[PDB]
């Protein structure tokens, strides 16, 4: 809606002021409210201006000349909004064409660790507010696990690969100036057997009903029950769901033991009824023989003998009408019989196809967190859901690379080159590096700041693969254990001709045991050349590195094989297979919320460090170490924009500490 | 995390 | 409130999560009570198709065919005679009274024992028939 959007796709509330604003106009948030209203239609105004067109820098200038009556009177309150959204990377970010050559003149030296997309786009920022910035990468390549393989006219993404919607995406940004070619994914997605048949669709309904029901209950079991500790340790999802499951199963059980004892209760009912009544009938025979043996004395008769067939009669039918009403409440209890044989409950909660089609919903979970489900937080797994971007799915058909390549344009970067040692006192730091071609060539580097923006993976390390001088505090360390770091791993399939169906880009292969659930359970039909891709996830990422590339590929075509035939599916002309957690410059896939970890280590993880002061007795020396990357950033993490995002906010702090605030 | 899901999204616990 | 099928307790969460196989003990625990309860289900099944077994025929060679008449006035000495004898035998069961004579009204019993209580000693004829 205009402004409105602006602030929308901004990740910022249209209509108030945000905790970071807060603290850069103290006076405007404390003041009345139509100055508030003020500032934040100039806010969402320069917002739009740059989102309208991001390939041109927006300037103060420009800014101010297109802006409205009463909103332009004052000038200064325009250029500290304008500043302010600058140094935070929510205008003039990425790539755009700068209208007044960057100033000559660098003021300060940073060396920033790393060049994935949290590296590069504070690199951007640090270099255009005038720092001196040199990167330093392990790699023979930008852009860490945004990695894109090529070969011929083969392209696909063994990182990264996905833009999850546009709305609200710092990325819908980046693809306005860089060429990505982001084709839409659509969400239908056939799920086929271990035996090569496809799911009916009345069952493959009733299991994704039932899996979405089984991760209400656990939100319940975690919320409304507070079943987050057991046995002095923190609780599992993957514990939740069994506990959920074995409840179902305990329902099932106790609903047939109910209508079990339901059965016994009308049968003993019976069987009280049918004793009288034999009972009754031997009462009725011998009443019978009685009656017969008084009416065969002839008449005529006195009045005793009359009386005794009399009595006798009205004694016998008495007694037939007390049979009667006991034969027809007979028949009432065995229709009523009839009925619960007829009625039984549920044999089982989930049959052995549907268990299996409901691991394979749980892989699909294992995916997305990059982790086997025992090892995430039941309270936190998915605390990140209210920052959920809107819109389609997307796929860079170009290649994701394209996007760190063009941030690399113009920047200092040293590839080939792994840090060691990072030193950082009060006047300084010292960056020790080492050339991965040849390990005794040492290098140092001396700055202002340390960025630092190393893998999650990298930084668990045990023996460590960087040292930092003086040792992390415990409080960083810490967090750097609680955190959880996953693995996810591709495999690549090119072939010569299409053999599957071109308008679906999704399809799933159900494992047969829960232990291999994750094992090439999903493929992607994403690309203009014939390409499959293929997932492994959960557990069977971590094994699945310890099995050759032959033996992967050939798991990969027999799954092939029995959904399409035999006779379809040649052999094909170029496979690769990744293996994140084998990669020592990454040591898995992406963060993860562990159980025992919350969204707050997340925030640990960004808190820059502070050396102590070198003589005794000197003033509090300013922060040093600083850190980004996507397991930096609580709202947006194990993400390219959430890494992108990271940079920039630090990009921003370091700024405001070695050049000056706004 | 769980926005990354393009294939049959989970909606339970949101 | 959990969802609308699945069944959480803090009882239920308890039981199950109170050690390592406290989970497969509860659920063998009802797994032994289905067959417990089937086994006393097909015991009742073969009792009661014994019972039913005795039955066959029903009461249908001891049945007597029902014969009505319309009610009289006036008492004979046979149905007077009758009378005495079904006091004896049934006490104050008016309905009994009626069935032995045949042809008296439930209302017309019940006048017997006023207008004849003193001829009929009905009295003593009563306090026989609680004797017993
Ligand atoms: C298989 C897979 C699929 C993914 N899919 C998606 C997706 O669909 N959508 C999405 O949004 N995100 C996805 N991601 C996540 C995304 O790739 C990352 O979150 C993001 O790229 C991380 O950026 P970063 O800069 O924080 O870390 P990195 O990109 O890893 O950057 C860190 C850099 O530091 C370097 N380095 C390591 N050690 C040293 C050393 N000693 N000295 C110097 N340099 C070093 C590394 O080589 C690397 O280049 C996926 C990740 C994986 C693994």
């Amino acid at each position: 809606s205009g402004v409105e959007g602006a602030a929308f796709q901004s990740r910022l509330p249209h209509d108030r002021m945000t905790s970071q604003e807060a603290a850069c106009f103290p006076d405007i948030i404390s003041g009345p409210q139509q100055t508030q209203k003020v500032f934040l239609f100039i806010r969402n105004r320069t917002l739009q201006l740059w989102l309208d067109n991001p390939k041109i820098q927006l300037t103060f200038e420009a800014t101010l000349q297109q802006l409205e009556a009463p909103y332009n009177s004052d000038t200064v309150l325009v250029h500290r909004v304008h500043s302010y959204l600058e140094r935070h990377g929510l205008i003039n970010f990425g790539i755009y064409k700068r209208i007044k050559p960057l100033p000559t003149k660098k003021t300060g030296k940073v060396i920033i660790i790393g060049s994935g997309v949290s590296g590069l786009a504070a690199a951007r920022q640090l270099q255009s507010f005038g720092m001196d910035v040199t990167l330093l990468e392990a790699r023979d390549r930008v852009g860490g696990r945004v990695a894109t393989f090529r070969k011929g006219n083969y392209v696909a993404d063994l990182g990264a690969m996905v833009v999850t919607g546009l709305g609200g995406n710092p990325m819908a940004v980046v693809s306005k100036q860089v060429n990505m070619e982001l084709a839409k994914i659509k969400q239908k997605c056939p799920l086929y057997e271990a035996n090569g048949q496809a799911v009916p669709k009345e069952k493959d309904e009733m299991v994704e009903q039932e899996f979405n029901r089984l991760l209400e209950a656990t939100s319940y079991l975690s919320h409304q029950l507070d079943f987050n500790v057991l046995n002095n340790k923190p609780v599992s999802l993957g514990q939740a769901l069994e506990v959920v499951i074995q409840l179902q199963e305990k329902h099932v059980k106790d609903e047939q033991i109910e209508h079990w004892k339901k059965i016994v209760k009308t049968q003993e009912e019976l069987k009280e009824l049918l004793n009288k009544m034999v009972n009754l009938k031997e009462k009725i025979k011998e009443l019978h023989q009685q009656y017969k043996e008084a009416s065969e004395v002839k008449p005529p008769r006195d009045i005793t003998a009359e009386f005794l067939v009399k009595s006798k009669h009205r004694d016998l039918t008495a007694l037939c009408k007390e049979y009667d009403e006991l034969a027809e409440t007979q028949g009432k209890l065995e229709e009523k019989l009839q009925e619960l044989e007829a009625n039984p409950p549920s044999d089982v909660y989930l049959s052995s196809r549907d268990r299996q089609i409901l691991d394979w919903h749980f892989a699909n979970l294992e995916f997305a967190n990059a982790t086997p489900l025992s090892t995430l937080s039941l309270k936190h797994w998915d605390q990140d859901d209210d920052f959920e971007f809107t819109g389609s799915h997307l796929t860079v058909r170009n290649g994701y690379s394209c996007v760190p390549v063009a941030l690399a344009e113009g920047l200092d970067i040293k590839l080939n080159t792994a840090v060691r040692q990072v030193r950082y006192t009060a006047s300084g730091c010292e960056v020790i590096a080492v050339n991965t071609r040849s390990t005794s060539q040492t290098f140092i580097y001396k700055c202002d700041a340390v960025l630092c923006t190393l893998p999650l993976g990298v930084l668990k390390q045990q023996p460590p693969a960087v040292q930092f001088v003086p040792p992390l505090p415990e409080w960083k360390t810490s967090a750097v254990q609680r955190m959880g770091f996953g693995n996810l791993n591709k495999v690549v399939l090119c072939f010569d001709r299409v053999f599957w169906d071109p308008s679906v880009n999704l399809f799933g292969h159900v494992g047969s045991t829960t232990a291999s659930r994750g094992e090439l359970f999903l493929f992607w039909n994403l690309y203009k050349a014939p390409i499959l891709l293929a997932l492994v996830a959960g557990e069977a990422a971590g094994i699945m590195e310890n099995i050759s590339d032959d033996v992967i590929v050939g798991r990969c075509l027999a799954i092939l094989k029995g959904i399409f035939g035999s006779s379809a599916v040649p052999q094909p002309k170029e496979t690769v297979v990744s293996r994140w957690r084998a990669d020592p410059w990454a040591r898995g896939s992406y963060s993860y919320v562990a159980a025992g970890s919350s969204g707050n280590d997340y925030d640990l993880m960004a808190q820059p460090i502070t050396p102590g002061p070198s003589i005794p007795g000197a003033p509090q020396p300013i922060p040093r170490l600083f850190f980004a990357g996507e397991h930096t950033i609580r709202n947006y993490p194990a993400t390219v924009h959430g890494a992108l995002l990271s940079g920039l906010r630090e990009a921003g702090r370091i700024a405001d500490q070695f050049l000056g605030a706004m | 995390s769980r926005t990354m899901q393009t294939a049959r999204k989970s909606t339970g616990g949101k | 409130k959990p969802p609308k099928g699945m069944f959480l307790s803090q009882e239920d969460v308890e039981a199950v999560s109170a050690n390592a196989t406290a989970a497969t003990t509860v659920l063998r625990q009802l797994d032994m009570e289905l067959v417990s309860v089937k086994r006393q289900i097909q015991n009742i099944k073969q009792t009661n198709s014994a019972l039913k077994e005795k039955l066959d025929g029903g009461i249908e060679p001891y049945r007597l065919p029902e014969v009505i008449q319309k009610c009289n006035a006036r008492w004979t000495t046979e149905e007077q005679l009758l009378a005495v004898q079904a006091i004896r035998k049934y006490g104050r069961d008016f309905q009994a009274i009626s069935d032995v004579i045949g042809n008296k009204s439930v209302v017309q019993v019940k006048n017997f024992f006023v207008n004849y209580r003193r001829r009929f000693n009905i009295d003593e004829v009563l306090q026989e028939w609680e004797a017993e």
